[PDB]
RNA sequence: UGCACUGCGUAG
RNA sequence: CUACGCAGUG
RNA sequence: UGCACUGCGUAG
RNA sequence: CUACGCAGUG
């Protein structure tokens, strides 16, 4: 029968199930069990889980049971093992130092390690000069990393004299600084990890480095009181009055940092309004119950509720409707997208879905190749910092945040801040942390979904820093045409087209997916939104230094990572997750796809067999990538090139900062050669520590549809002067909403509603081509429409209801 | 001894008055039953409970009786002993 | 239809109940709340219709 | 029941409708009537239903 | 084949089918055929007339055509023979002259008379000396006169020189006297008719003389002009002013009356107000199209049109009885009682349906025949006339009626009024006629369907003439127990079961029919009305005189039987039936009843072949009543006994009013010697002018079920102290719509709650005997919130809740 | 000759003032439809046209077209010509 | 806002 | 028995 | 009452 | 190209 091998030699190299007192499993198969999940095949888990106590055969019974957000139980079940993990961990070294001081030189393998954490594999050993012995333990320990967190092995260092049943350790409250403890653990269980570790990401020697560093500070941070962490504040004299002040930051990943420029102006005084010392030092203390999420404190003497209110109703347009034969019994064409309201508790409800963020620690070498893999697919694209007067913002009337919110719109602070004074700002954020509060508010919008829908609205400073670093490259990438971003690519004028064409380059046995991220802005894991803000800021080559990227990194932490959060009078601390509000929240989660794509593709490769691969190039490709993975430190150039050619030939990706349509050939995909939607599936549930369910990921084995779904909009293939093309089209049902429900009955009627209509009637002409005849009626009912509106309101106008105008609008003339 | 102290710690050991808000009278009889309760090492008593529309629940009026005619979520507010 | 229709009259009612101040007690704003969402989101035309004589009876009690 | 108390809402509606002056419109009673009446004796609950949102709409109209 | 004949001889007699150029068909089939009416079976009437080009084929393919209600087309269908009848009585009047030419005597038979109107027949004619012939034409022309109105055969009389094609004859229109007129038409129709007509009816000899007057009146006044008849008044000068006063009446049935105390006080000022003379002069001209009536006069500037309010709902009565399981999906106990909302068209629509009461002229011999056997049923009581001081009125806050009303109610006008004034005008309505208005009110009141029922609110003068006129007769009545007639008859403490008892009195095979009458109180003949009239009157034999009684009989005429009809500021001609109002309504309704019945045993004894009755005593009865009917003038005595016993010992008759409960032989309905249900279906078709459906009507076969509603109650046989008795109980729908909805917000809540739920408990308590269980938890549900209601207001009060109370109700102790 | 008249004939020869109901369009044209028609061998010229709500409508609104949004029925007032 | 019948409840 | 109120029946 | 992309309409 | 408003997408 099939058991779980790490292998590696000439022949073959890998991770893979082979056909080959000791316990009957072994930690080999519990990585595989928990890093290769699927749901059809959960025999050896659910064998491991019921043999050591970890729960019953009846908790199988019960659906959902693995799905976190469906059953978070599940997370106790996990943690009942951790204890057994950590158990391994300590006799790992204990082995380790047995062969240093039998100077016995070999490879540790996950394989060779019962679950009762004894060591019985004495081969590959070669006696040396005793004392000599020098373990090799990459494997192993990178294999092993996700399980821990997803176990929280760790968790007896929480109780004193690291025991269970003893009560918690006391630590002192006003302590913060916790590095040699976080010292003592990596001695204690990462002892022979011969790479450095560094607490402070501060003394990091690069972003590798960073990555390193901040991945073991994930899962040491566990460990240490939560309110240990956030900013660090002092009380100072300014101008003979006492303020105070923060002068430093906490971070669960990058340790403690200090601002470099503590003192004891306009710049002055927008730091120190948003900076939340102030705010919580004045503020009163408070315990919110309805959710689990640390409260901070409340600037307010009575809470406050927010509601949502109901849609307006258009009764002309669906009278128009009703009377031209739509919305009648049994037409496929129905009414189900609408305005949902919500009660008084919605917002902070929305916030307790930052539960499902935890804290995850990821393979740290497969995560450094995959970095590597993923900038290539940024390199064209150019970069770097640039001053105030070259920042270009769309609109000046939106929302500054809090406190600013109360003075202004972020006009008045543009205003006032001269370009001199902004180009300070942001050199003092290159040398200093400004910790910000971002406030949550609901948003009014359509939905076929009761769920509330809350966005992240940063302050102004967080935002004008963010753009004069990042706006360089975020422009370079909009303007990009033919790159797998496809962000700034319009659909119009043949757009979809070119893009659809561009993803089906190249492909031996092309089918199409798609896949889906279940709470992406939520549970994203905090290492893998670091890894694409490092990404990011790689185009900083030259015009930043070590230290100032690395400050520029703290202060995005700061304000994006783990900000402090104003709802409802109330401030809280964000477990973590991504910003809907920041300046590169588009960028940042198109680069996360990426890399999840990537792991993906690298799992499915390693996971092979490899003897069976009937491929010589795959074969040695396969054994390249285990050797860069779990035996090379330094970045193997011309093997990322080869495996980046591999993945754009053979796995073709169109991405927008959630969404992806992929082009990947047959037989290779059959093969395991490539990734398929469980191993997406599996990469989302040991990473993304989140379920993904097929029925939300779609397959297309005919590229002539084309993608099922893509940006809420379907795809024909449709006959335009003698050249068919590829047209999208929405759903119909969410047009209707539109049309028969606004957001404020101020666009109830009147000249404002042609706009609208036209541009629904432009979104929505692509169904006249449909074969269904209701959806084609949907476009002309539009277009009648308005010719009643232009009537009731009463040449050039004419083009709004001829069909010729929407007609231009998709063709590749423009 | 640095002189540098977490932000968070700062309302828990400085702040005189303790906001509680309640969802429920389940955590309201598992965290601050009675008039005086315990919460973050310090005795709090309390002063006010208003509920959801901002208005002045007595204490004699919380019970499960009439809990289901409560505007919850309650809001007690407290002042340090 | 009877069902679209219904669910345009629940999206009227609640918005003049809106509008009636209704929303200043939290628990009937709740209940009009998940009534009107129910109607939105129900698929059976007798639900529908309940629920909207029940939102119908909550603005005819004022 | 839902035919029942559909009834009885039809009858406090057209209470409630006679007690706003709508007896002064000829037309207006005329048609309010013949529906309360016709809910009445109404022996299918859907048709019931409708009458009353029809009655009820000529309620919120005004 | 079978055709009518009317036979007479030693061996048999009577008007039935018998085995036994010319046209195919005979008068006396289309007499049969309109006097003997089944849906089933009516081949001859079709063939009739289709044959004669009354209608086509199709129009029978149409349902319900033969219903007047249904389709009151067919009035104009059989309006196409009248002509022919009209000539055959022509021809009729020929022969006869023959006869008395050619000195011949005979007996002449509607079977000898084609529908072409020649006469065939030369047998039993025997000559005698010339000049002395004298032809029997009672049996023709008795049996011949209900079709001459159904056909409406003297329409060619209203044309001049008696042609249809020639314009209509222009009366004068202050023409009022049609005497010369009515001698002529009786001359020209029946010149041998020896029986002497009086035109006016002033000079009639007796009861029997007017209701023979008064039959040929009804067929001779259709020729006359509608607005000849009516109130007779003239300008007079009183206290030197001038007055228009009426000063005597035009009578469609009793001819010319003048008031005999004519001249040019308390009770001439309430004679004048109650003339409608001054309201019809002083008021202005009007046209009312929405209804076919006569329109006299409008009183006011504008038009009034009344609405009828919506039922109140009581919510807590109807939520108790929702909490305790009533009112479910499915349930047998539903909500069918409501009160219907009524537009401001409603009232006058109502009074439309008079258009239902048609001029018909009754077979006068059957007539005289059915009135002195009904007198028979009212032997026992004794009646009338009474002073001022003998009257009893219930209520004295009532309302006067029209104009009255303005002023007060009935109290003011009876303490106005001494005895004395009272008696005097008693006096005075004995030798002149008082015309009235009466006034037509909406009713709220439960029912189970939407129909607007009104009721007639007569004047305070006729209701006190009326009263000092019958109350000692009806007073008498409502004092009997054991009668047939039952009003006065409480169904408690067991006068149901004794009432059911007298009913089952010595039938040999009883069965139980029950009947009911479509329209009655607007389709009503005239005659059976004045018939009923003349059957009350008859017991003022000592006390009043043939002048009085001829007086206060037109006085009734004119204030029930074509008075003036006051709706909505409108006055209105009522072309006849009955008031609602009226002192005798219950009584002459009961009175219709027995006649009805009596009718409908007559018809179905002659109908019988005779020959085939192997009975001798009901041959010989049948003989006897053919001898007494169409060859006997005097009344016999003897056979008019010897009748009302055979049909008490065969057709025992429970009547209250509208309902009729009839115990019947079941061998001699059977073999046709006793009335069935078609019987009655003829009867009120070619009497009543409408038609009778079987839906309607109910039959029993077992007695001990008993029967199957009276007076909207059924009847179960239960247990009693070991004796089994019947009881009556309600429908649960209509006491349960009377407990959940009410009149008016008043009685919505408080004490006067509880009297109704006692009245309401006890009518219901029959139910808990009923073997369905909701019937009797509705009288459980009932208790218990009238426990509920007590507690809610909070020893005696038990009673109340204590189903012992309701227990003693319906024992036979008191 | 004799001095006595049918009461009924009295308002038909001798009432000034003639008012009529119309339930429907059909029986307006049929009976008065213009500003003067004959009845009760009289001829009577309109005065005023009211609805079921005692409105004041005008000739000119009473058509085929406009049917609908009358109250009916329609109380026509003349007077003798 | 009608004519009768019946049965209840409160004062005498 | 009378006065008042209520309920049912035609 | 957030960060981006795209497309329209009105003035220059 | 710029100013304002609108619609869709994540
Ligand atoms: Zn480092
Ligand atoms: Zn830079
Ligand atoms: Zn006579
Ligand atoms: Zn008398």
């Amino acid at each position: 029968v099939y058991r779980a091998f790490d292998i590696y030699n000439d022949k073959v190299a890998g991770f893979a199930k082979f056909l080959k007192r000791l316990t009957k499993y072994t930690m080999a198969d519990l990585v595989y069990a928990l890093r290769h999940f699927d749901e059809g095949n959960c025999d050896t888990l659910k064998e491991i889980l019921v043999t050591y106590n970890c729960c019953d055969d009846d908790y199988f019974n019960k659906k959902d049971w693995y799905d976190f957000v469906e059953n978070p139980d599940i997370l106790r079940v996990y943690a009942n093992l951790g204890e057994r993990v950590r158990q391994a961990l300590l006799k790992t070294v204990q082995f380790c130092d047995a062969m240093r001081n039998a100077g016995i030189v070999g490879v540790l393998t996950l394989d060779n390690q019962d679950l009762n954490g004894n060591w019985y594999d004495f081969g590959d050993f070669i006696q040396t000069t005793p004392g000599s012995g020098v373990p090799v333990v990459d494997s192993y320990y990178s294999l092993l990393m996700p399980i821990l967190t997803l176990t929280r092995a760790l968790t007896a260092e929480s109780h004193v004299d690291t025991d269970l049943t003893k009560p918690y350790i006391k630590w002192d409250l006003l302590k913060y600084d916790f590095t040699e403890e976080r010292l003592k653990l990596f001695d204690r269980y990462f002892k022979y990890w011969d790479q450095t570790y560094h607490p402070n990401c501060v003394n990091c020697l690069d972003d590798r480095c960073i990555l390193h560093c901040a991945n073991f500070n994930v899962l040491f941070s566990t460990v240490f009181p939560p309110t240990s962490f956030g900013p660090l504040v002092r009380k100072i004299f300014v101008d003979g009055v006492p303020f105070v002040v923060s002068t430093g930051y906490h971070f669960r990943e990058l340790g403690v940092v200090h601002n470099q420029d503590v003192n004891l102006s306009f710049k002055e005084l927008l730091v120190y309004a948003a900076d939340p010392a102030m705010h919580a030092a004045s503020g009163n203390l408070l315990l919110d119950k309805r959710t689990t999420c640390f409260s901070v404190a409340a600037l307010t003497n009575n809470v406050a509720f927010q509601t949502v209110k109901p849609g307006n109703f258009n009764k002309d347009f669906y009278d128009f409707a009703v009377s031209k034969g739509f919305f009648k019994e049994g037409s496929s064409v129905e009414l189900k997208h609408f305005f949902f309201a919500q009660d008084g508790n919605a917002a902070i409800s929305d916030y307790d879905y930052y539960r499902y963020n935890l804290p995850t620690m990821c393979d740290i070498r497969q995560l450094l190749f995959v970095v590597e893999v993923v900038d290539k697919y940024f390199d064209c694209y150019d970069g770097g910092c640039i001053n105030a007067n070259q920042v270009i913002v769309n609109n000046l009337d939106k929302s500054a945040g809090f406190p600013f919110n109360k003075w202004g719109k972020a006009r008045l602070y543009y205003d006032s801040m001269s370009y001199e004074d902004q180009d300070a700002l942001f050199a003092y954020t290159k040398r200093n942390v400004i910790p910000t509060i971002t406030q949550m508010n609901l948003k009014y919008a359509i939905s076929a979904k009761n769920r509330a829908r809350t966005v992240a609205g940063v302050s102004i400073c967080s935002t004008m820093t963010n753009r004069q670093f990042h706006q360089k490259l975020l422009k370079s990438i909009a303007a990009t045409r033919g790159a797998t971003v496809v962000i700034g690519t319009s659909k119009f004028y043949g757009g979809w087209h070119n893009m659809l064409k561009t993803v089906y380059s190249d492909v031996e046995n092309p089918h199409l997916m798609g896949w889906d991220y279940p709470k992406c802005d939520r549970a994203m894991p905090n290492m893998l939104r670091i890894m694409a803000s490092l990404v990011l800021a790689r185009k900083h080559t030259t015009c930043c230094s070590l230290s100032h990227r690395f400050y520029r990194l703290a202060n995005e932490c700061a304000q994006v990572l783990s900000e402090m959060v104003m709802c409802g009078g109330s401030l809280y601390v964000k477990p973590g997750g991504t910003s809907s509000g920041d300046a590169t929240t588009a960028y940042a989660n198109s680069v996360f796809n990426i890399c999840q794509a990537v792991t993906a593709n690298v799992n499915a490769l390693l996971s092979t067999d490899g003897n069976k691969i009937a491929d010589k190039y795959v074969r040695n490709l396969q054994h390249r990538l285990y050797e860069c993975l779990y035996r090379n430190r330094d970045v193997d150039t011309d093997f990322v090139n080869e495996f980046y050619a591999y993945l754009r030939k053979h796995f073709s990706m169109m991405i927008l900062s959630d969404d992806a349509v992929v082009c990947f050939n047959s037989t290779y995909a059959s093969q395991g050669l490539v990734a398929s939607i469980k191993n997406f599936k599996s990469v989302l549930y040991y990473q993304n520590n989140v379920f993904m369910s097929e029925a939300k990921c779609w397959t297309e084995t005919d590229l002539t549809k084309g993608p099922h779904e893509f940006c809420s909009q379907h795809t024909m293939l449709v006959k335009q002067g003698d050249d068919y093309v590829y047209l999208p089209y929405p759903d119909p049902s969410r047009i209707l909403g539109a049309g028969c429900f606004v957001d404020d009955i101020v666009k109830t009627d009147g000249t404002l509603m042609i706009e609208r209509f036209v541009s629904l009637a432009i979104d929505a002409y692509p169904l006249t081509k449909h074969p269904n005849q209701e959806y084609a009626d949907v476009f002309h009912l539009y277009l009648q429409y308005i010719r009643k509106l232009h009537d009731e309101l009463t040449d050039n106008t004419s083009r709004y209801w001829e069909p010729e105008f929407y007609e231009a609008m998709y063709t590749p003339h423009t | 001894r640095d002189g540098c102290v977490p932000l968070n710690i700062i309302p828990l050991t400085t702040a005189a008055k303790l906001m509680v808000v309640i969802p429920d009278y389940n955590t309201y009889k598992n965290t601050c039953d009675g008039t005086t309760f315990t919460y973050a090492s310090a005795l709090w008593e309390i002063q006010q409970v208003v509920d959801a529309d901002s208005k002045i629940v007595q204490l004699s009026e919380i019970s499960m009786d009439n809990s289901p005619n409560l505007a919850w979520p309650l809001i007690v507010t407290a002042l340090r002993a | 239809s009877k069902m679209s229709d219904v669910k345009c009259t629940s999206v009227v009612l609640l918005s003049v109940l809106q509008q009636l101040r209704v929303e200043s007690s939290s628990k009937l704003w709740a209940q009009c709340v998940q009534l009107h969402n129910d109607i939105l989101l129900a698929k059976d035309t007798t639900e529908a219709f309940e629920k909207m004589v029940s939102l119908l009876s909550v603005l005819l009690s004022m």
